[PDB]
RNA sequence: GAAACUGCGAAUGGCUCAUUAAAUCAGUUAUAGUUUGUUUGAUGGUACGUGCUACUCGGAUAACCGUAGUAAUUCUAGAGCU
RNA sequence: UGAUUCAUGAUAACUCGACGGAUCGCACGGCCUUCGUGCCGGCGACGCAUCAUUCAAAUUUCUGCCCUAUCAACUUUCGAUGGUAGGAUAGGGGCCUACCAUGGUGGUGACGGGUGACGGAGAAUUAGGGUUCGAUUCCGGAGAGGGAGCCUGAGAAACGGCUAC
């Protein structure tokens, strides 16, 4: 329902607040990461091709990309991934989340959108003491193998 | 009227101090306090500095008159500064001592960043 | 359980390390290292329990930490460092070399030694055999292994070592009539002269030494060690000449030291 | 140098004796029937050039800044950095 | 080697090869080839892999445990005992699968039942022999409300880790 807009070309971002069925009808029925036409969307935003991308609901369960299912469904998911960044979790821990499917719908709170179109000499001497170093083991092994072998 | 004999004496020049058991003979007397064996001890060793000697752990034997204890010749104070737990370094005056309060020390701190 | 057991309680510690009962929970537990670990002497017990040069585990920590605890060639600065059999322990701000050996009684000693015998080490070879290409190799139990050996060195034998050169310099055949000196069990710390040797097919091989002065005793293979061919050790040994007194005997030596005192 | 990324430890400690009567356990074997971070020691050619001596260097990510949902939790989406 | 087609070598190949250092520290300090931080160079820290060592683990051989016959047969279609071939495991193995055989335990007490039963080092009492106990600070095992299943990791069927009932 209320939007962040945020631009990736300048950097600066803002949110604002719809409720017109007619202007967000195209709104919805779309997935995460699909551009929408802001012209219908809001007479002032002609030109911009928004990008709808993440958001979440009420009682905050976020969207995830790639389930397809107007619901709160719950997922097993992996930590430092989009929806769980359970921090100090025991790396290899998993935890069965709550989200909501990829397609926009009715119950949402907030949706996140952005616009495409506005209308040494140290390293040196490591690198010669390492070919030093081998080259003087090979020679230690043409000595000491031969020192062994003319017995 | 009281005297000062030291034995199983060592001497460390890993952690260069002088390290013996103290054996003093205090008759009469109830027991002689720490901070006035410090001049003594000193003024036998010449150590030119009364502040890196360490007397702890004393007993006063059942019977009295007769006290052992421990103590550590050092003989640079910055040695005995490095090489030295902190707690007879703060009760000789060279440290002071913080109190804890053991709620958000760690706990609710690690709950933020 | 369900790991390495990471912590040793004082009466789990082996019975050799002397240490007393109420001193606390914990020993320390020596590290994984070169020697067996149950026939080691942490360097926390070399320093604070024997030569006293500190008094509690923090000192021990700056006295490892100021890198003069140098061991067989090498400073260690591990605090639970296994030192064991004829590892040399020196410090170069004492210039004091110690050499750990068995005394009589089944405990360690160090014992002092002067540069040139404190240049080397001596240790007993595991096993010899190839490796990578057909190079064959030695190991010790020591734990080191030392490749192209030389055609004669074999399995049970000794092998003297020097620091700088960090290799062989000589070798003494593990056979009849060399000194030894046994490194476990109840006959550990005793010195002699190898006796005889039996072998029974697939079983423990048994060695029956004689000491110095009369007595015998047999041992398994795996605690015995030489030290030189024939009688004469090449290395020093301590204040009892690897001879285990009677406890009667021992009674008469102290009779004999207050008398004559 | 605080925060954070990375690495390591959290498989130790500790508590209890519920289940379990050749089972666990003790003494004694065996692994030539196996895995073992680490310690310690030793060890390691050819990456392509038609084996005729090496030949080029990538963004994104946390911490930070900023906009937020959720009543909410080391719950959680998105933009800008490195 | 007590014992091996062992250690190991050579060969023919084979892998969509894990690997064979794009890392980080100080102390500077001999000497010009273009006098150009210039020809350079040591002491370490970390890290990859192999072998051995060690810390161990996991299996595993023999002998040994309380009361009970109002517990004499138990096991076996669906793994019981063995064989062969394989699959899986880090690995042996009916651990599991396919086929085949008809076996395994028992009056020397199996199977079954009781245990207010974790095992042991040990505790109390003791002329000797014994009798009873041992939850408990040392060692080993097992559990984290009851079961079951897994991630990470060398190491966990972890619970001061997760998933489900
Ligand atoms: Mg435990
Ligand atoms: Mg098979
Ligand atoms: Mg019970
Ligand atoms: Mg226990
Ligand atoms: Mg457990
Ligand atoms: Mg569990
Ligand atoms: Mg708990």
């Amino acid at each position: 329902m209320k939007l962040n807009i945020a631009n990736p070309t300048t950097g600066c971002q803002k949110k604002v607040e719809i409720d017109d069925d007619m202007k967000l009808r195209n709104l919805y029925d779309k997935r995460i990461s699909q551009e929408v036409v802001g012209d219908l969307l809001g007479e002032e935003f002609e030109g911009y091709i928004f990008k709808i991308m993440g958001g979440c609901d009420k009682q905050g369960f976020p969207m995830k990309q790639g389930v397809l299912t107007p619901g709160r469904v719950r997922l097993l998911l992996h930590r430092g991934t989009s929806c769980f960044r359970g921090h100090g979790r025991r790396v290899g821990e998993r935890r069965r989340k709550s989200v909501r499917g990829c397609i926009v719908s009715q119950d949402l709170s907030v949706i996140n959108l952005v616009i495409v179109k506005k209308g040494t000499p140290l390293t040196l001497q490591r690198k010669r003491a390492r070919i030093a170093d081998k080259k003087k083991r090979i020679a230690k092994k043409k000595s000491e193998a031969a020192e062994y072998q003319k017995l | 009227a009281v005297t000062l004999r030291t034995r199983k004496f060592m001497t460390n020049r890993l952690l260069s101090r002088k390290q013996f058991v103290l054996e003093v003979i205090h008759p009469g007397r109830a027991n002689v306090s720490k901070a006035d064996l410090k001049e003594r001890l000193a003024k036998i060793y010449e150590v030119k500095d009364s502040n890196c000697i360490f007397v702890f752990k004393f007993r006063t034997h059942f019977g009295g008159g007769k006290s052992t204890g421990f103590g550590l010749i050092y003989d640079n104070l910055e040695a005995a500064k490095k090489f030295e737990p902190k707690y007879r370094l703060i009760r000789n005056g060279l440290a002071t001592k913080v109190e804890k309060s053991r709620k958000q020390i760690k706990e609710r701190k690690n709950r933020t960043k | 359980a369900r790991g390495l057991k990471k912590h040793l309680k004082r009466l789990n510690a082996p019975s050799h390390w002397m240490l007393d009962k109420l001193g606390g929970a914990f020993a320390p537990k020596p590290s994984s290292g070169p020697h067996k670990a149950r026939e080691c002497l942490p360097l926390i017990l070399i320093l604070r329990n024997r030569l006293k040069y500190a008094l509690t585990y923090r000192e021990v920590q700056s006295i490892l930490m100021q890198r003069h605890i140098m061991v067989d060639g090498k400073v260690r600065t591990d605090k639970t460092y296994p030192a064991g059999f004829m590892d040399i322990i020196s410090i170069p701000k004492t210039g004091e070399n110690y050499r750990l050996l068995y005394d009589t009684k089944g405990r360690f000693r160090l014992h002092s030694v002067r540069d040139e015998d404190a240049k080397f080490k001596l240790c007993k070879v595991r096993s010899v055999q190839f490796g990578q290409k057909g190079i064959p190799y030695l190991n010790t139990y020591d734990g080191r292994t030392i490749r192209y050996p030389d055609p004669l060195i074999k399995a049970n034998d000794t092998i003297k070592l020097d620091l700088e050169t960090n290799k062989i310099v000589d070798f003494i055949k593990f056979d009849v009539g060399n000194v030894v000196m046994v490194t476990g069990g109840r006959n550990t710390g005793r010195v002699g002269v190898i006796k005889n040797r039996e072998k029974h097919k697939g079983t423990f091989e048994t060695i029956h030494v004689e000491d110095a002065q009369g007595h015998q005793f047999a041992t398994r293979l795996g605690n015995v060690f030489t030290i030189g061919k024939g009688t004469k050790p090449w290395v020093s040994l301590p204040k009892g000449k690897g001879i285990k007194l009677t406890i009667i005997e021992e009674q008469r030596k102290r009779d004999a030291a207050a008398q004559a005192a």
